[PDB]
């Protein structure tokens, strides 16, 4: 005798969420779910929604801001798995070497005057630097327009 | 009047890989209330009913793990402070589920695992002999 | 005390299942456990037994400097620490002290 | 920024033991058996004891983390019996009550 | 706290107009709904351990109440 | 203070309809909201000629691990739209005796579910193999020399072979040894030895 | 006589909130726990590292939130998420609050290296249970 | 279309930066809790369910065999002798530990190797030859 097992059936790490959320619809009563829902909290007027979800966006980049200044305070990671979103980030270059290959990391980090001004010296030097990234320094000139892009604050 | 007209399914696909077969699922579960097992409870059995899983359901004997303290910050050894920890248990026994609709089940009732309260899911596998053993090479 | 038989299948299930194949007396079996497990200082629960005080004093120290987290604590010393120099009852200079 | 000089002598003494414990273990195992020959052993023997003094893990103390208190600390919480009676009282402890039978 | 009689009126007004909700979340008929099916439903949606029943969440006509 | 202080609006719960779709209120696991959940639902030991406390500002309830975004109604429908992702048990094996016979191996492992960071458990990885030596092809011989060679992993009562394995750090590695025992025990059983004649 | 967590009798004029009202003996009978995990369950690890973060994030939200919060804060854990509910005054403008959870529930994800949310709940006034 | 795109060469800073504007026309604000969960889902922020307790945790895809006879390590030292014996039980210990990786198991016996080798002179008084 034989018996015929199923096809495994295959789906999204997410699937099943999206299936649940499907079966929900919008609650007529209640404010947008970004805001508080709270009589006190919940914005009254077309102005207060801008100005509550500004203030919560103002709160995540002062926290942001901290967290990019002081990285030691926000460098124990006890999540498992790993989550590479909730580390701190680093802007600065760590390659101070005067090369070609340091400077495709200043062009990688958008670092506008760094970049112009390092390849002025590797071309003072006169060390060989290559054709594409003289091009990708070009991109990142000719995008922004020689200027620098905004930061959180400096 | 606002409903959506249509709705986005999420996407399952029928592979062509045999599914699993798991012969038991023993979802235990633990709890210092015993309220909220019972809600869980009706909410596990009410999930396996809607979803055609065989759901058998029994409560393990509860264990309270007792210690004592001194009651004072200094001297005073006669007095004490004990105190206690209960943790109260219900065993949800799934039978004769295929790795689809265990991961299924599983997820959804992980999810909805109230605060406060762990599971431990014993996964019985169905297996075939290994190849090698069908017969003596000597 | 055992039969040439069972001490053979003894050392053969020791070679099937992974254990120590050679007679060995109880203290050099010690080696095994040694390796077997990780050392104490290794464990998780020794090396990282502290909470890093460094971390939490200095960040929230930082948060009061920025302004985001009043410590009630840390402002009521500074008010007494306030109080006692216009009392006179200052921290000296250091070597250039009372004594010498 | 630890409660006192004696949590950050012990503080010290974990960091130490955890960078020599890989070296203490290979070199013990030398010591802890009959099989090789004792003059090795001697030699393995004078070298484990000259290692730092705070390699030691037996110079480790489990002490609380909140107030340093060298007694009465629960394992499980790491907690002195006053500080963790203090989270308990207030219950502040995920589970745990007085306890009356 | 004095609790006066159009106070008691308001509470009652409350308690059938929440027994329609409450008939409702648990897909019930409201016109069937006991008090023994609200105290059901009220053990399953707010559990409490409490050992002390008076301690745990109640739903009861004020009468019962107050 | 140029106009008077904020007021809060009045709650929510005053213009929901006594038959709405509840499930779109508390579609997932949320803290009691006294706002949101139109119940007059109080909490709290009574002080003497007292009554149990309101539900707005009640710490008590919010304590509470509620079970609003799962009613019987909700799961009803979250069940109906989970149905697509399930897959069929073979019909054919409709008794514990007809799994016996067609899948002889049976394999155990656990998953711990705990709240914080790290999802790790030492105690995942453990793998348990059960086989009843009677669904083994082993000759008089063989199933002899295999009883002596696993000691106390087989059991006369039940006539199971039981493997634990644990020795490597992840359960997929436990499984593979636990089927490579299995497989050297087999052959090796099978294999006669010129010392077995000592016995 | 014993002391831990009671709020001793005055001359009927001081409030207490039905938490601090209640003395220790109390926090399974008619009073609950303050936070709600696993780590003190039999056979759960990690029990200390919870509890540090407890006291933690009460200190760090008293701090943060200075004035406004009407009772003990809330914790609850379920899987990886973390989730605060505090019971808050109305005096703070609605601005400094949308702007103090949006910094404490990023600041804090960073921290603890999880998903955290805080769930604010307004009152009018602090909640009395009885004057003592 | 075009048979084979250039996929090996990467984006450039004008590529990258259009895909972040077509992110954006479809950008809307959270509408309900189930959105919620699955954007942390998709950042990596949530646990993914039904919960493994290996998740993102692989010992460098190591084999069992690997972990478990680790014999072909002791192939420089003496094929008998105490050297083998005591080596024989560090491999044993070595064998049944689930909390080093292969890696660091390999590292235990290279500094037995390198400590035998300094001891050698003191090995050959006591009649042991090692390598
Ligand atoms: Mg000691
Ligand atoms: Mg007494």
């Amino acid at each position: 005798e034989e018996v015929v097992i199923p096809k495994k059936k295959t789906w999204d790490k997410v699937a099943v969420l999206q299936a649940l959320a499907s079966t929900v619809n919008r609650d007529t009563t209640a404010v947008p779910y970004v805001f508080q829902d709270d009589p006190y909290l919940m914005p009254a007027s077309s102005l207060e929604s801008r100005s509550f979800l500004l203030a919560k966006k103002s709160g995540e980049n002062v926290a942001k801001f901290i967290i990019n200044s002081y990285p030691k305070y926000f460098q124990k990671d006890i999540a498992e798995p790993h989550i590479p979103c909730l580390m701190p980030e680093y802007f600065e270059p760590q390659i101070k070497d005067i090369s070609e290959a340091a400077l495709k990391e200043r062009i990688e980090l958008r670092k506008v005057k760094a970049s112009v001004d390092m390849f002025d010296q590797l071309l003072q030097a006169g060390t060989t630097v290559s054709l594409e990234t003289t091009n990708s320094l070009l991109d990142l000139l000719c995008y922004y327009g020689d200027q620098e892009p905004s930061t959180d604050y400096h | 009047v606002d409903v959506p007209k249509d709705l986005t399914k999420p996407v399952v696909t029928i592979s062509d890989e045999p599914d699993i077969l798991y012969k038991r699922l023993s979802v235990l579960v633990k709890g210092h209330d015993k309220a909220v097992l019972d809600s869980y409870e009706y909410f596990a059995v009410l999930a396996a009913k809607e979803l055609g899983i065989s759901i058998k359901v029994h409560e393990p004997p509860r264990k309270i793990e007792r210690f004592t303290l001194l009651q004072s910050v200094h001297i005073y050894k006669k007095h004490r402070v004990q105190y206690e920890m209960r943790t109260l248990y219900r065993c949800l026994e799934l039978e004769h589920l295929t790795g689809s609709t265990a991961d299924v089940y599983l997820e959804y009732i992980q999810r909805n695992l109230p605060e406060g309260v762990a599971m431990e899911v014993t996964k019985t596998q169905l297996e075939q002999l290994p190849e090698h053993i069908k017969e003596p090479i000597w | 005390s055992l039969s040439e038989y069972a001490f053979r299948m003894s050392r053969l299930s020791a070679r099937l299942f992974g254990e120590v194949t050679r007679p060995t007396n109880s203290k050099s079996m010690k080696v095994v456990k040694l390796f077997s497990e990780l050392p104490l200082a290794k464990k998780k629960e020794t090396y990282d037994w502290y909470p890093n005080h460094h971390t939490y004093a200095e960040l929230m120290q930082t948060l009061r400097f920025l302004g985001l987290y009043r410590d009630e604590h840390q402002d009521f010393m500074d008010e007494q620490k306030r109080l006692k120099k216009l009392r006179g009852k200052e921290k000296p200079k250091k070597g250039e002290g009372k004594r010498a | 920024h630890y409660v006192d000089w004696r949590m950050w002598r012990d503080v010290k003494r974990r960091k130490m033991a955890y960078e020599y414990a890989d070296e203490r273990l290979r070199i013990n195992s030398l010591r802890k058996n009959t099989i090789l020959p004792k003059i090795l052993q001697d030699v393995a023997d004078e070298e484990i004891a000259a290692l730092p003094r705070d390699s030691c893990p037996v110079r480790i103390r489990n002490r609380c983390v909140m107030t340093s208190r060298p007694r009465g600390v629960k394992r499980r919480w790491r907690l002195s019996r006053i500080v963790f009676r203090h989270l308990a009282d207030h219950g502040q402890l995920s589970g745990i009550q007085r306890a009356t039978w | 706290e004095t609790y006066t009689e159009d106070f008691i009126k308001k509470q009652i007004e409350e308690f059938n107009i929440g027994k329609r909700h409450l008939a409702n979340m648990m897909g019930e008929d409201p016109e069937t709904f006991t008090q023994e099916d609200i105290d059901r439903a009220i053990a399953y949606l707010f559990p409490s351990g409490l050992f002390e029943k008076r301690a745990r969440p109640v739903m009861k006509h004020p009468e019962q109440i107050f | 203070e140029r106009p008077p202080r904020r007021k809060a609006l009045p709650p929510r719960t005053e213009k929901m309809a006594v038959d709405q779709d509840w499930p779109s209120v508390y579609p997932v696991a949320a803290p009691f909201k006294p706002s949101a959940v139109p119940l007059p639902v109080r909490m709290g030991y009574p002080v003497k000629k007292g009554v149990p406390m309101a539900k707005e500002g009640n710490l008590e309830l919010l304590k509470i691990p509620n079970f609003l975004h799962l009613t019987p109604v909700a799961i009803k429908k979250h069940c109906e739209a989970l149905k697509d992702f399930c897959t069929e048990w073979p019909a054919a094996l409709d008794s514990d005796e007809k799994c016996e016979k067609h899948f002889p191996i049976e394999i155990d492992s656990t998953d711990y579910v705990s709240s914080g960071p790290s999802v790790r458990n030492p105690r995942a990885r453990v793998v348990v193999l059960r086989v009843k030596l009677s669904s083994l092809n082993l000759d008089d011989h063989a199933k002899k020399k295999l009883i002596k060679l696993v000691g106390e992993r087989y059991c006369k009562t039940t006539d199971v072979l039981t493997i634990k394995t644990d020795r490597c750090p992840l359960r997929r590695q436990n499984y593979d040894y636990a089927v490579y025992l299995l497989t050297v025990l087999y052959h090796e059983s099978w294999n006669t030895e010129e010392w077995e004649k000592s016995k | 006589k014993n002391r831990a967590a009671r709020v001793r009798v005055s001359k009927g004029d001081k409030p207490v909130t039905y938490e601090e009202a209640h003395a220790p003996h109390y926090i399974a009978h008619r009073k609950g726990w303050l936070s709600l995990h696993t780590g003190n369950l039999d056979g759960e690890d990690h029990a200390a590292e919870r509890t540090v973060e407890d006291v933690f994030l009460r200190k760090f939200m008293w701090g943060t939130f200075p004035g406004c919060l009407a009772d003990q804060l809330v914790l609850k854990r379920r899987g990886n998420q973390l989730e605060i509910c505090a019971v808050v005054l109305r005096q703070l403008s609605p601005h400094k609050y949308y702007f103090l959870v949006g910094y404490s529930e990023t600041l804090l994800s960073y921290f603890y290296k999880c998903p955290v949310r805080l769930h604010l709940q307004t009152v009018p006034s602090k909640v009395v249970y009885k004057y003592l | 279309t075009k048979e084979a795109p250039e996929t090996d060469t990467s984006p450039s800073l004008w590529d990258v930066e259009f895909a972040k504007q077509l992110a954006t026309v479809n950008e809307q604000p959270l509408q309900n809790g189930f959105e919620e969960l699955i954007q942390w889902t998709k950042e990596g922020k949530l646990w993914e369910f039904p919960i493994n307790n290996e998740a993102g945790f692989d010992d460098d895809g190591s084999e069992f065999h690997e972990h478990i006879f680790l014999e072909k390590h002791l192939e420089s030292f003496p094929k008998q002798g105490p050297i083998r014996h005591f080596m024989e039980l560090v491999t044993c210990g070595l064998s049944k530990n689930p909390y080093l990786s292969v890696k660091q198991k390999v590292e235990h016996i290279e500094w037995f190797r390198n400590y035998f080798n300094e001891k050698k002179d003191i090995l050959k008084e006591s009649n042991i030859q090692f390598n």
